[PDB]
């Protein structure tokens, strides 16, 4: 697989989304762990570019899993890591001098070197990126000053070049930890705080550590199968606070909450999540409708298909049926089912690209 | 195990903050 940056060269049209990261290198890395992303084209700084055009990276996707290649100056393009066999650590421990990363600035303190703001944004909850003020920095009122920022993404919203001020990355991908990822277990439980997004899980447990790889999520709460609503059922709450911590927990039966260890053992678990679910039938967009022997086809099928997120494999049982069943390929945009359905006779799973 | 009403509505947004200005130049 490629690996290597493609020099002044620009892809065309599988716009999913644009963020804003440091280089192109980091561009990939944020494609790599997109649900969608397959491709992706980085504007560098040049003359011949805006300013405000300026690290944009761009996220892709095709179906043909490729896109034309145009030249373009100080376009830096390249392919994702979600096939390849070599990993990645997404730990970005550099820090980069003369780049203001914006996003929401929530703290504002002061540090004896830009070290000493990168330990705080390590150790802070809410952080994803920080900004600091070397002592050489016009305003006397800024100097040596620490901002600590985090965006709805996790990357930044807009990155600026200003002399004397360096920006940096949270080291918390950096932990090892291994340690239990959800940490405080509630059991019928729901919480009741920002609910900042929302996934469709098979258990409690894939809620844990969709939660603790989510930029912006501290705690969860899971709605089972058996919960009363429908609509609710196997329904994933993401949810955060200023505080870091819930507010208040509504015992209701039937619901479990937790707590993300936000830096435990979650590098590509929730990726290798080689789980089977029986009689269990996980909802998409379908990509293929492939046929095939047995379920642990049906999930090398989806692991070598790159556009492929979750299967069903439903069985044929040689009953009276044919030996060989049918291998519904299938992704949505989170990267997880939009339904989970039971009882209708499947064998669904996750895709194994990203292990 | 008396009452249930579907009272917690999904709501997804984000969190708030006190705003904190930039750098000027
Ligand atoms: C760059 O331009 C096109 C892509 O737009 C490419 O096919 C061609 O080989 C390149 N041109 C040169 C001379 O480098
Ligand atoms: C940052 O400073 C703010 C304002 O005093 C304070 O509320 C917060 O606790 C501090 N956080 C860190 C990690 O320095």
């Amino acid at each position: 697989c490629v690996t290597q940056l493609l020099k002044d060269t620009c892809f065309e049209g599988g716009d999913i989304t644009t963020v804003f990261t440091p280089s192109a290198k980091y561009c990939q890395v944020v494609c790599t762990y997109h649900p969608r992303c397959l491709l992706f084209t980085f504007t560098a700084e040049s003359p011949s570019e805006d300013p405000t055009r300026w690290f944009t990276c761009v996220l892709k996707d095709s179906v043909t899993e490729t896109l034309p290649r145009v030249n373009r100056t100080a376009a830096i393009s390249g392919y994702s890591f979600k096939q390849c066999s070599h990993q990645i650590s997404a730990c970005n421990k550099d820090i980069y001098v003369d780049l203001d990363m914006k996003g929401i600035n929530y703290n504002s303190s002061v540090a004896k070197s830009a070290q000493e703001c990168q330990e705080r944004c390590t150790d802070d909850v809410h952080c994803h990126f920080f900004t600091y003020a070397t002592r050489q920095f016009p305003s006397l009122e800024h100097r040596n000053i620490c901002l600590l920022k985090h965006t709805q993404t996790g990357t930044p919203t807009r990155i600026t070049k200003l002399d004397k001020v360096v920006s940096g990355f949270s080291l918390k991908s950096c932990a090892l930890s291994n340690l239990a990822c959800i940490r405080d277990i509630f059991p019928n439980t729901v919480f009741a705080d920002s609910n900042i997004d929302s996934v469709m899980a098979p258990d409690a447990f894939v809620c844990g550590r969709i939660c603790t790889h989510h930029p912006g999520c501290l705690f969860f709460t899971f709605f089972s199968q058996e919960w009363p609503k429908e609509s609710q059922r196997n329904l994933c709450l993401l949810k955060t606070s200023e505080s870091g911590l819930p507010s208040t927990r509504i015992k209701k039966s039937k619901a479990l909450s937790g707590f993300s260890l936000q830096s435990c053992r979650h590098s590509i678990p929730v990726f290798c999540h080689s789980s089977f679910y029986h009689d269990t039938d996980f909802l998409g967009e379908e990509l293929d409708i492939v046929a095939a022997k047995s379920h642990e086809a049906c999930q090398k099928l989806c692991t070598n298909a790159v556009r492929c997120q979750f299967f069903t494999y439903t069985p044929a049982q040689a009953s009276c049926n044919e030996g060989k069943g049918k291998c519904y390929l299938k992704l949505s945009s989170n990267g997880s089912p939009t339904k989970i359905l039971h009882g209708r006779g499947g064998i669904s799973g996750y895709t194994l690209r990203l292990c | 195990d008396d009452d249930w009403i579907p009272d917690i509505q999904i709501d997804p947004n984000g969190l708030s903050f006190n705003p904190i200005s930039d750098f000027p130049d």
